[PDB]
């Protein structure tokens, strides 16, 4: 009467005849990315496909074991997946139409060129030119011509195309028991049956709206600053009490606000410390950047980097005409095979990258002792977070100091702290307000809270509202303003970025106390501790075996995200951030429209 | 002695017998088994230790046994497409009495199903280790030689090499020519000890 055991075997095979298929499918990919040819492309077309084979069939022979009887969660989980037919279940002729859609849009966005608004010659392509045009000058016009150069254009191409996928995508879902694609998308966290550690698939929504309605106070004062420091470099334009229009903001769509440290600089008479120079002075070579990282980790007592790393990792540009893809990215072809592929260019914007892409490999080396179908991260954003905390302690006026790199001659003051923050708080607090909306909208649109013939309205509505931006020009219902950026047109859930920004500060303030902090927390530096060292491994080890809910408790100390810790990192700033406003205004006058004027 | 004529033999745990005196004493006779295995399993092979290697593929007892010797063999054993030659038995039926052996392919079954099994699985015990050269040092191929000595009723014949000292002649010297003992001056001679 073994309903299980008659399956604890089904896994025992999978676990062996997969790894081998997966090794020879991730290998293929290195070889290409490393060496860019043609046969290589094909050489991966096979095994980069084969893997698929294995998969589908095993799913077939996975529902053959009604999960109901399984009780060892370990196996209730390794199975939870496999079964998941997800797509395929969807209609055939229809599954076709879907397969199609994606392509169209997912392609459009790619080559999308913008010819001059005053000549069929300046047809800037996004990658280089469209972008610059945005994060470059200051003059008006071209900023609008560009905010115009895409929305009612490179997205209209797909305006109804977005209206397309929303149809089938929701169909598939229904079947797989998921009101809306968003209910499918809102699942990586759904933890079922664990007593106390339980978590729903909707609870999330509320915890978000909570945590967010706590941030407003900060963010509010930041659009308060710029709003005026964007009334200096600008003439009669930004109404002093309304919304910072698009174009004149930062990037293109404007996820981050980083491209601005100039216009707003607390005391533009400070040093902005940069160890670049000194690197070029000690003659620091590439194989140094990595040996440094390795240490930081071994200092706090964590495994050294293996010998297959220092002997198989493309740690520089693509050799000769060896056309290579230059994207920093640590791999894990399995079987102890760990590798990194970054074209480290000597500087301090790559020395942090290392500490960021070695943490990926240091997590990937703890979960290495778990069933293949349970080697990942408790939830979506525990993977970045656990390797950004490193690019935080790395660039500490101390570390770089104590590391025989940064002139210990550090004349450290207040107008530098007050200043290193507007930087780390224009790209980690100005991105938050935007990560919400997008998600909300679709999480709704999907659920069907908006009818296409209105979709547009909401965007702009929830753009002067939650964020604080007005449409430079009025926009038409047939423009997919929302759907006009990689993620939107490449089906990618985008809340792994609001839950990674709030788990990083819950990890800093926790593995900080452990190493005896006591001052501005931005000043933390776990380097050389060992108490925090163990703190992490006791979570990096459980891979995906246990619920994320409890994974936190091991570390942090609770089991639900918290906006408190983050609101402490910049706590310093939130002082000079109210004394700098003093008598200026705060809050947006939703009405004022630079176009409705 | 020429046992040290191996590399840093990744192991040599002499459970049971004093590792030393290895050549100092003798036992009835000694067998030497051998096989190829990944390095993430070179410990299962040890008195008491459990797992797959010791479960359907080679279970020692607890008796001294003698020792064990392990060396990485990737260099020559591994390949670049998958040395899919060495095999193992993922599942038998129960286990093996210390030093048993089973080679019957016997496609695994059991389950009283049309194909007695664990859900259309009807798995087959033999799987292929399939090594490659880029793997970790835990999935790379190690070689093992299990040393099984024993002291039955008859002697330790096999026994081992003993050293000399060179002859002296014309000086009290104690002795052990062959196995006869005594103390005396070993001068020349004049006898004709017949050829035997």
């Amino acid at each position: 009467s073994t309903i299980e055991e008659q399956a604890k075997t089904f896994l025992d095979k999978f676990n062996h005849e997969a790894e081998d298929l997966f090794y020879q499918s991730s290998l293929a990919s290195w070889n290409y990315n490393t060496n860019i040819t043609e046969e290589n492309v094909q050489n991966m077309n096979n095994a980069g496909d084969k893997w698929s084979a294995f998969l589908k069939e095993q799913s077939t022979l996975a529902q053959m074991y009604p999960l109901q009887e399984i009780q060892n969660l370990t196996v209730k989980l390794q199975l939870q997946a496999l079964q998941q037919n997800g797509s395929s279940v969807l209609s055939e002729d229809k599954s076709k139409r879907l397969n199609t859609i994606l392509n169209t849009m997912s392609t459009i966005y790619s080559t999308g060129k913008v010819c001059n608004p005053d000549n069929p010659q300046e047809c800037l392509l996004l990658e280089p030119g469209l972008n610059e045009i945005m994060a470059n000058s200051l003059d008006y016009n071209e900023r609008l011509w560009a905010w115009e150069s895409w929305r009612s254009e490179v997205g209209k191409q797909l305006r109804p195309l977005y209206e397309e996928y929303v149809v089938l995508k929701n169909e598939m879902a229904r079947a797989n028991h998921y009101e809306d694609y968003g209910d499918y998308w809102r699942g990586d966290y759904e933890v079922n049956g664990v007593d106390g550690y339980d978590y729903s698939r909707g609870q999330l929504i509320e915890d978000v709206e909570h945590t967010f309605e706590e941030i407003k106070p900060l963010y509010e004062h930041l659009h308060a600053y710029v709003r005026a420091k964007l009334m200096n470099a600008y003439p009669s334009y930004i109404s002093p009490i309304g919304c910072l229009p698009a174009h004149l903001l930062g990037d293109m769509w404007g996820r981050f606000w980083t491209n601005l440290y100039s216009l707003t600089v607390p005391f533009g008479q400070k040093p902005n410390i940069d160890v670049t120079d000194a690197m070029v002075d000690q003659a620091w070579d590439a194989q140094r950047i990595f040996k440094e990282a390795e240490k930081f980790f071994v200092s706090v007592g964590l495994p050294n980097m293996t010998q297959g790393f220092w002997e198989n990792s493309m740690l520089t540009d693509p050799g000769n005409v060896q056309k290579a893809v230059c994207h920093p990215t640590a791999w894990d072809l399995g079987k102890g095979d760990f590798r990194i592929l970054m074209c480290t260019k000597v500087t301090m914007d790559d020395f942090l990258t290392a500490h960021h892409e070695m943490g990926h490999i240091q997590y990937d080396m703890a979960y290495a002792a778990q069933p293949f179908l349970l080697r990942n991260g408790a939830n979506e954003g525990f993977h970045e977070a656990v390797g950004e905390i490193m690019s935080l302690s790395a660039a500490t006026p101390k570390h770089l100091k104590s590391i025989g790199l940064l002139s210990p001659d550090f004349q450290e003051d207040n107008e530098t702290e007050i200043n290193f923050l507007l930087k780390q708080a224009l790209t980690i607090v100005g991105t938050l307000p935007f990560t919400y909306m997008l998600e909300k909208w679709r999480w709704m649109v999907f659920k069907g809270e908006i009818p296409k013939d209105q979709w547009m309205k909401k965007w702009w509505e929830m753009k002067r509202e939650i964020v604080g931006v007005v449409e430079p020009v009025p926009h038409d219902e047939t423009y997919c303003d929302p759907a006009s950026l990689f993620h939107v047109s490449n089906d990618y859930s985008f809340i792994r970025y609001y839950t990674r920004t709030l788990y990083q500060f819950q990890f800093q303030e926790a593995l900080c106390q452990a190493a005896k902090h006591e001052g501005p927390l931005h000043k933390c530096d776990i380097s050389n501790s060992t108490e925090a060292g163990q703190k992490l491994f006791n979570m990096l080890r459980l891979g995906k075996s246990e619920p994320w809910t409890l994974a936190l408790e091991n570390v942090v100390g609770a089991k639900n995200m918290n906006v408190r810790p983050l609101l402490n990192y910049f706590e310093p700033l939130f002082t000079w951030l109210k004394d700098q406003n003093k008598n200026s205004f705060v809050g947006w006058s939703t009405d004022w429209s630079p176009y409705a004027d | 002695s020429v046992l040290y004529n191996f590399a840093p033999f990744f192991a040599f745990k002499c459970y049971g017998v004093s590792p030393t005196k290895l050549n100092d004493l003798c036992f009835t006779n000694v067998y030497a088994d051998s096989f190829v295995i990944k390095g993430n399993e070179v410990s299962q092979i040890a008195p008491g230790q459990t797992g797959n290697i010791a479960d359907y593929n080679y279970k020692l007892p607890d008796d001294f046994t003698g020792c064990v010797i392990a060396w990485n063999s990737n260099k020559l054993d591994s390949k670049h497409s998958g040395n899919y030659d060495y095999w193992y038995r993922l599942f038998r039926k129960s286990k093996l009495k210390p030093f048993e052996r089973d080679i019957s392919t016997e496609i695994y079954q059991a389950g009283n199903k049309p194909c007695k099994g664990k859900g259309p699985n009807c798995y087959f015990p033999l799987q292929s280790y399939g090594f490659r050269p880029t793997y970790g040092v835990g999935h790379q191929p190690y070689r093992v030689v299990v040393l099984s000595f024993e002291l039955l009723h008859a002697p330790a014949t096999v026994c081992g090499p003993k050293k000399s000292t060179n002859l002296v002649k014309n000086k009290c010297v104690n002795f052990n020519f062959n196995g006869l003992t005594g103390t005396g001056v070993l001068t020349k001679s004049n006898k004709k000890f017949l050829p035997f």
